[PDB]
DNA sequence: AGCAGATATCACTCAGCACGA
DNA sequence: TCGTGCTGAGTGATATCTGCTTTGGGTGGGTGGGTGGGTTGAGGCAAT
């Protein structure tokens, strides 16, 4: 029981840290942000957290990107060597 | 898409429409005053009176500079003439006489920033 | 049959690139003793991420880093550039 | 016309070797 | 143990072609259902 309570508290802290990334209003509220680069060009982001925070805005900008660089992993089946 | 030779020249009709809008009188021109009112956000609807077009055609014929029958062309095919009249009005919209809050409108800001971005791209 | 976009040495050496970093990177970046370490790290990453985004939008940040690594290892012109930089600074 | 499944032809990564340093 | 190609076939990936089916209405049916819509008019039946 003591370990279960400690783990529940750990999960509670993790959820609390996660909460800052969630919007109080529903998804379809529809807030649009415009962020100004050092040069006079504006980028568009969506979400309340984007308007209220900047680090969240850049994280979303990053996250929204589609292109992924290939990662090749050298996997050896243990059953192959017996 | 085989072609046909119809007896209508839209360029001459557009010139007719522009001349009617600019010069027609019935003070200054009635439609010029209407466009001035529209520019100042005082009017949101412009109505073209076919009677005015007929009177203008009669006056032009009397003066000897006979012009195309615009009333019949409008009546026979009105969908195209709506766009033609809109283009003619746009090409001769007077500058506003009453200052307005341009920055309030979203479209004004968006188009201004598009112009800025285009200028930056061209400078590149 | 479509040419892919790559972070070529050409790109890196353009006006928007390494010369851009040298021209204006000390002004924007600032490591503060009165600020938290995480804040300073985030500020540095912020500057370099915006520069990267400007330069090469296709990739993410980390991906960008990796690409940079490979380019720098491979390209001989980039190497020259770097050496040039270093030399010119050592002469001051 | 639009959409979902599929074929096939397009590159890119780690792989490794010869020279010389 | 760095740099610069030359080789290389493997492991992708993304730019690129091959076949439904649909609206709704009986010019797909009642071995797809009637709680996915249509549907007002006539007809037969039981409780009244």
């Amino acid at each position: 029981g003591f370990e279960l309570s400690k783990l529940l508290q750990k999960e509670h802290q993790m959820r609390k840290n996660v909460i800052k990334h969630t919007s109080a209003r529903h998804s379809r509220f529809g807030g649009l942000l415009s962020i100004q680069t050092p040069d006079k060009t504006r980028l568009t982001v969506s979400g309340s957290q984007a308007l209220v925070d900047e680090k969240i805005a850049l994280q979303k900008l990053d996250d929204s990107k589609k292109w992924n660089k290939r990662i090749i992993k050298k996997h050896q089946s243990v059953a192959a060597e017996g | 898409l085989p072609s046909i030779q119809l007896p209508v020249d839209y360029n001459n009709l557009f010139n007719e429409i522009t001349d009617f809008l600019v010069t027609f009188k019935q003070k200054g021109p009635k439609y010029m005053a209407m466009l001035q009112k529209v520019a100042n956000r005082e009017l949101n609807s412009v109505i073209i009176d076919l009677d005015d077009i007929l009177q203008y055609q009669n006056e032009k014929f009397l003066q000897g500079t006979q012009a195309d029958d615009l009333v019949s062309a409008i009546q026979q095919n009105a969908n195209h003439f709506t766009e033609l009249f809109c283009r003619a009005i746009d090409n001769n919209m007077p500058l506003p006489t009453k200052e307005i809050d341009y920055k309030d409108d979203v479209l004004d800001v968006i188009l201004n920033q598009r112009r800025l971005r285009n200028e930056r791209m061209l400078s590149d | 049959r479509r040419p892919q976009v790559k972070l070529t040495a050409e790109k890196l050496l353009s006006d928007k690139g390494l010369p851009y970093v040298l021209k204006n990177a000390h002004k924007r970046i600032r490591i503060s003793s009165k600020k938290n370490s995480y804040d300073n790290l985030s500020n540095i990453i912020q500057f370099y991420q915006l520069w990267a985004h400007e330069l090469f939008p296709k990739a993410k940040f980390k991906d960008f880093m990796k690409i940079c690594q490979t380019v720098g290892k491979t390209d001989p012109v980039l190497r020259e550039y770097r050496v040039s930089l270093f030399r010119d600074e050592m002469g001051m």
